[PDB]
RNA sequence: AAAAAAAAA
């Protein structure tokens, strides 16, 4: 909380700097769907 | 300059390894770089050869 | 044998999808050949002047020339200063 | 050391050799300390030795 | 075992002599240890050796040359191809992600169990039919020069997004050397800036105002060269509309 | 016959570049030979402790050879000279990077 | 005329870097020891500027067709000109090369770096490059286009002078990339150390659509060069001329048919078309 | 087959494919990577 | 989006420590399913299946869980699966033909 | 023996010796120098490239001196070959047809190419492209076939 | 005729 309100108060202020979360040994789940395994196609379609 | 490179890869410069194949810690060693510097009886028994 | 000679000769019948290789760019398949057969090949569409066939003494006056086109060899008996040895090191007048 | 600043050439010094005698060693006198002896004579079969 | 290479890739011979190294480099795609197939090229000037670059399984699944990673139908750079022609393979790209998507790929193609012109049809399709109190025309103030010999810029009005710089400097380099040139897109304006004074005066004198470049009409005139904030999109359209107004 | 004069060099040549008893496998093969003492020098005296960035593509290689150092110990310590020997001369066989001896 | 070398061989050499650190580690070439904050916030400016209209000119490789461009020309500290195996001279909007490579011979990623500076990236078509660290002035849009415009052929040159940082989009892969190992730590004329890397890409909706539009019209470029002229035009729906033709090709006689696409627009061997 | 544009000199090829002359004292060219293991091959029905 | 790496890294976390623990993949899958994330939601429950194959209750919570979302036909694209993998499981069919 | 003897234990060498060994000090000296040469300009490879040549020419020197005219005796001209004044195997190649201007051994091995082929440098120029520049990576030659 | 055994912004 403490470093969430220092980062709204400084991009409101003009800087805008991200910080590396990318540590090593562990991976990000956000840049893609983490082990994707897409539905098998049924006899439906499913498109729109 | 076999040893050498291998003892620079590792990261361990702070262990010099003189003409005479002696290895010396060149400062006072934490434990982590002392946990990480102990090498094996494969490089010990070759650098003693 | 899947008889001798009637069913490798004949069509198959019908018309053909108007809507097979192994490789995605094309199709390959191993073969033994000699190794001097394809050296010949490569040394024809290689070698400039590939065919243009000339006889042996044109040859002899162009290796000739071409060797005027090449600064001196040198005498190779005298080891250092002018006129020494370069051999194969001399460079090219272009 | 490098070989090239400081052993190349340097003239080596007298290697332990022991004082054959002329008349009773003659037989080995002027083969025995080569390095391998007899090997340009018909003494061995060649080079391969 | 053999690599699925382009005939502009396969250097010139129809007889090439090819190197193989078993697990000889990464795949650029799926960072994974592949066969690598090196050829020679149509000149002994650099020994390069063009080489293959990703694996059977990542050239087999986004469909390209393993030397220049292009298509295989149309050419396309492989980004180009899956978002202009969409969908077909998106592919992760993440650290672990990446070699567990090429491992089961590969496990799933060794086990056996497994329209490109259609799309391209429907990209025809979609680019076929697709599309993306006036001020009165320059008269003799706008080029004229004045007693002052600072001003310098030209301040060009009607630039769009269709016009490139490359024919702007080039239409204008024939007047003079030309120290700068810059434009605003989203304003629409330029200013040009010639190093020599003389050249602008005679650039002036040949335009008088007006210019018809590339199809799109200019206003040109002298002005202290100024910087450009965030000037509103509807003054944007008004400038755009006195530009076309510099053509009757 | 001067219109099969072409036909019979082609052909002759193709038979002995084909058949030649020194093309046996497509290429004139030689006995690999002894390269000058200098070349050896050099190389090592270049590489020196390897510490310009220009042998970087030489490192692996170097620490690999580490694994083959033992079995240059023994062949090094084998042949070494005899008391009655002021010097001796060895044939060895080096590493184009100078790694091993 | 010939390429003139630039800097004498006397002033480069292959030289240890600076001792910033207790001791150098040889296999990875660094210093190590010492701070590790320090070496961090250590940028220098460059050994010297390239210029076009005075050093370049013909090489060894101006005569061979398909070489790459002189990585060190563009820094311009190629000290021997003439007899370099690259070329010395500004890649041209003919000069496109394959996606695997970029202009200077150096293979090319598959995702770009935390500093998003380097070779590039073959997963994003990146003719932008993002130009930081430059003085506050109030003719930052004059100096940053005449300094590019010596770089090759740009096509949008957005600058932001409140913070003066430069987002420069050419049209080439190859001059973006020469404009970037150009400009590495070159100087403006305030006496500062510039800072180009990669752009990233512009949130803006309409720089979206319309790198959106290059690439369709790219892939649209490709595929009427694949495909017949014939089968474009026919395809096309704007002319009557064509409409009218592609009902009589594909009717086939049985007035009202209309012949499925896969059908009347399919290259084969045999195939029921004009072909071509 | 046909490719991205047309056919230019000639079509079929003869290729000649050799090993690559490595290195006897290069080690392994590269690390060995932890990944996590597959999905299995798709399951049966329950045949109770 | 930090919020939602913290909370995927949480939950991933979770399902590498006790991986037949369903209630790891539930929430998870609830989770992302509350976010509107939909293709990530079906990831999670398409794993969950990977390792719980024949699970009665899990195959509910994934119908269930695309049914609540108007996907009919993603839904019965899974009640043709899951009455395929246990045909003699009543309380798929019942659910299939209600 | 091509070893170092100290003071006593050295033979003499054959007659003849001192008119030529003059040119052979110039060709110690001249390779001594190209060991001390600067290798932080040409590239890496290129290093290797003047010993070579000065090994060729050493050895070229010998060959004349024995063959073309007949300036030293057979009991010299095997005395240099022996103690390593001149490479016997290439002075055995320049005896042969068709490779009197060898440069050196490393480019007619054919085992140690990835193709099993001579080097370049052996192919003569009138089937090499024209003013192309060539310069082998072994000893850095431009040619070597007997017709060029 | 070494290890246990001397701690993670
Ligand atoms: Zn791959
Ligand atoms: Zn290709
Ligand atoms: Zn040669
Ligand atoms: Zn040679
Ligand atoms: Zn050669």
């Amino acid at each position: 909380l403490a470093a969430l309100q220092k980062r709204r108060e400084l991009k409101t202020a003009g800087i805008n700097i991200k910080i590396t979360t990318r540590k090593k040994g562990q991976m990000d789940y956000n840049a893609d769907i983490p082990f994707e395994k897409k539905p098998a196609p049924g006899f439906y379609d499913t498109t729109e | 300059n076999m040893l050498n490179l291998l003892i620079h890869r590792k990261n361990l410069t702070y262990l010099h390894l003189d003409y005479n194949f002696n290895l010396k810690p060149v400062k006072t060693l934490t434990t982590k770089e002392r946990k990480k510097s102990r090498f094996g009886n494969a490089f010990h028994l070759m650098r003693e050869i | 044998v899947p008889y001798t000679g009637e069913n490798l000769a004949r069509p198959s019948y019908g018309p053909a999808n108007p809507f097979k290789n192994n490789v995605l760019t094309g199709h390959a398949e191993e073969m033994y050949i000699s190794e001097a057969t394809f050296r010949a090949k490569h040394r024809a569409v290689e070698a400039v002047g590939g065919g243009v066939m000339r006889s042996n003494r044109e040859m002899k006056e162009v290796n000739k020339r071409l060797r005027e086109m090449r600064e001196d060899k040198g005498s190779a008996t005298i080891a250092d200063g002018e006129g020494a040895y370069i051999g194969p090191w001399a460079r090219y007048k272009r | 050391l490098s070989w090239s600043e400081n052993i190349e050439d340097v003239e080596p010094l007298e290697p332990i050799q022991m004082e054959l005698d002329e008349d009773e060693d003659a037989a080995v006198y002027e083969w025995f300390y080569d390095h391998q002896p007899l090997i340009d004579t018909p003494h061995v079969n060649g080079p391969s030795y | 075992d053999f690599p699925s290479v382009c005939e502009n890739c396969l250097p010139e011979n129809p007889y090439v002599k090819m190197l193989k190294e078993d697990y000889g480099a990464e795949c650029k795609l799926c960072t994974r240890p592949f066969t690598v197939f090196s050829w020679a090229g149509d000149g002994r000037a650099h020994g390069r050796k063009k080489r293959t670059n990703i694996c059977l399984t990542c050239a087999r699944l986004k469909n390209a040359c393993q030397c220049c990673i292009m298509d295989l139908q149309f050419g396309l750079p492989i980004v180009i191809r899956d978002k202009a022609l969409e969908l077909i393979a998106p592919g992760p790209q993440s650290e672990i992600n990446r070699e567990y998507f090429a491992q089961n790929n590969e496990r799933a193609i060794e086990e056996g169990r497994a329209k490109t012109d259609e799309k391209a049809r429907e990209l025809l399709r979609r680019l076929a039919n697709s599309k993306p109190a006036a001020l009165p025309p320059p008269g003799p103030k706008d080029w004229l020069p004045p007693a002052d010999k600072s001003i310098m810029s030209l301040f060009i009005t009607g630039i769009e997004d269709d016009l490139p710089e490359w024919k702007i400097r080039d239409f204008f380099k024939q007047y003079g050397k030309i120290k700068s040139l810059v434009v605003s897109h989203m304003t629409h304006c330029a200013f040009v800036n010639y190093e020599t004074r003389e050249g602008a005066e005679k650039a002036a004198t040949e335009l008088k105002g007006r210019a018809v470049i590339a199809g799109c009409p200019l206003r040109i005139r002298w002005s202290i060269p100024r910087p450009i904030g965030t000037m509103n999109k509807e003054e944007r359209a008004e400038m755009l509309r006195d530009g076309r107004s510099a053509f009757p | 016959i001067a219109k099969f004069a072409q036909k019979k060099k082609e052909w002759l040549r193709m038979q002995r570049n084909r058949f030649g008893e020194k093309r046996k496998g497509g290429f004139v093969e030689t006995q690999k030979a002894d390269m000058p003492p200098e070349h050896l020098r050099k190389i090592v005296k270049d590489i020196g402790d390897v510490s310009q960035k220009k042998y970087t593509s030489d490192k692996r290689s170097y620490l690999g050879a580490l694994k083959f150092m033992p079995h240059a110990v023994l062949k090094l310590l084998e042949n070494m000279p005899m008391p009655w020997e002021a010097a001796r001369e060895v044939k060895v066989l080096y590493h184009v990077n100078g790694c091993l001896t | 005329r010939p390429a003139r070398p630039q800097i004498d061989p006397a002033l480069v050499k292959s030289e240890r870097p600076p001792q910033t650190g207790t001791v150098f580690n040889i296999w990875y070439n660094k210093w190590s020891g010492g701070d590790r904050e320090d070496k961090y916030l250590s940028q220098t400016h460059a050994k010297g500027r390239c210029n076009i209209a005075r050093d370049s000119g013909y090489t060894r490789a101006d005569s061979r067709p398909g070489s790459y461009f002189c990585l060190y020309f563009a820094r311009g500290i190629c000290p021997k000109g003439q007899d370099c195996d690259y070329l010395h001279r500004l890649p041209t909007i003919h000069d496109i090369f394959n996606p695997n490579v970029d202009c200077f011979g150096r293979d090319k990623f598959a995702d770009y770096r935390d500093d998003m500076g380097g070779v590039g990236s073959f997963n994003r078509q990146n003719r932008t490059i993002y130009v930081g660290r430059i003085h506050v002035t109030d003719d930052i849009e004059e100096i940053v286009a005449r300094h590019f415009a010596e770089w090759g052929q740009i096509e949008r040159i957005r600058v932001l002078n409140n913070r003066g940082v430069a987002f420069i989009t050419y049209t080439n892969e190859a001059n973006a990339q020469f404009a970037k190992e150009a400009m590495a730590h070159q100087s403006l004329d305030h006496n500062e150390i510039l800072n180009v890397r990669w752009a990233t890409a512009d949130p803006n909706p309409l720089a979206q659509k319309r790198e959106q539009r290059r690439i369709e019209e790219q892939a649209a470029e490709a595929i009427r060069r694949a495909l017949p002229a014939e089968f474009v035009a026919e395809i096309e729906g704007k002319d009557p001329e064509a409409r009218k033709r592609r009902k009589l090709e594909s009717s086939y006689g049985l007035e009202g048919y209309e012949a499925p696409d896969a059908v009347h627009f399919a290259r084969g061997p045999n195939a029921v078309n004009p072909r071509g | 087959s046909a490719q991205m544009g047309n056919n230019t000199k000639k079509q079929e090829r003869i290729i000649k494919i050799v090993e690559r002359q490595r290195d006897p004292m290069e080690p392994p060219k590269f690390k060995h990577k932890k990944i996590p293991r597959g999905p299995p091959s798709p399951p049966p029905p329950v045949m109770h | 989006k930090e919020y939602q790496g913290r909370k995927r890294r949480e939950f991933e976390d979770y399902i590498r420590r006790n991986r037949l623990r369903l209630q790891n993949w539930f929430q998870y899958a609830q989770w992302e399913l509350e976010q509107k994330e939909f293709a990530r939601a079906r990831s999670i429950f398409e794993r969950a299946l990977d390792v719980h194959p024949n699970n009665t209750q899990l195959w509910i919570r994934y119908i269930e869980a695309e049914l609540k979302n108007r996907n009919i036909n993603h839904a019965r694209n899974l009640l043709d699966r899951a009455v395929t993998r246990l045909p003699r499981v009543s309380k798929l069919w019942y659910k299939y033909v209600y | 023996m091509p070893a170092i003897r100290p003071a006593s234990k050295r033979k003499p060498p054959p007659d003849g010796f001192s008119d030529i060994e003059e040119d052979l000090l110039i060709f110690a000296n001249k390779m001594k120098d190209a060991q001390n040469t600067p290798t932080d300009n040409i590239p890496k490879h290129q290093a290797q490239w003047p010993i070579f040549q000065i090994a060729h020419q050493r050895s070229r020197y010998v060959y004349e001196l024995y063959y073309q005219k007949q300036a030293i005796s057979k009991q010299l001209y095997d005395w240099l070959l022996k103690n390593g004044y001149a490479d016997a195997m290439l002075i055995a190649k320049w005896k042969k047809q068709g490779y009197e201007k060898l440069c050196c051994l490393r480019c007619i091995q054919t085992k140690e190419t990835n193709f099993n082929s001579t080097c370049i440098c052996r192919v003569p120029r009138a089937q090499l492209k024209e003013d192309q520049d060539i310069q082998c990576v072994n000893c850095g030659c431009r040619g070597c076939a007997s017709t060029d």
